[PDB]
């Protein structure tokens, strides 16, 4: 007859990504430059989305 | 069209997500005021809106 064993899968074997290249134009250099920022108690809420 | 606002058909589109940290209960509207040049035998201040 017929039984049925271990199934088969095949995995990949490959994984590469392709990401955007431009777009928002570097977050952080804009407003903030490389490093730089206020006083300690101006806790701003400053988030980029 | 004929109707000034009940039939229509799309979507509100967002266009970025800000904070305010301060709490809001009240709002309230303006306006413009276009200057209306008057003769100076008038001597009064007007508007047209
Ligand atoms: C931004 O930071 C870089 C190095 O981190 C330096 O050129 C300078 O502090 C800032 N750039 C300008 C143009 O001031």
């Amino acid at each position: 007859g017929i039984y049925q064993t271990s199934n088969f899968r095949v995995q990949p074997t490959e994984s590469i990504v392709r990401f955007p290249n431009i777009t928002n134009l570097c977050p952080f250099g804009e407003v903030f430059n490389a490093t730089r920022f206020a006083s300690v108690y101006a806790w701003n809420r400053k988030r980029i989305s | 069209l004929v109707r000034d606002l009940p039939q229509g058909f799309s979507a509100l589109e967002p266009l970025v997500d800000l904070p305010i940290g301060i709490n809001i209960t009240r709002f309230q509207t303006l306006l413009a005021l276009h200057r209306s040049y008057l003769t100076p035998g008038d001597s009064s201040s007007g508007w047209t809106a």
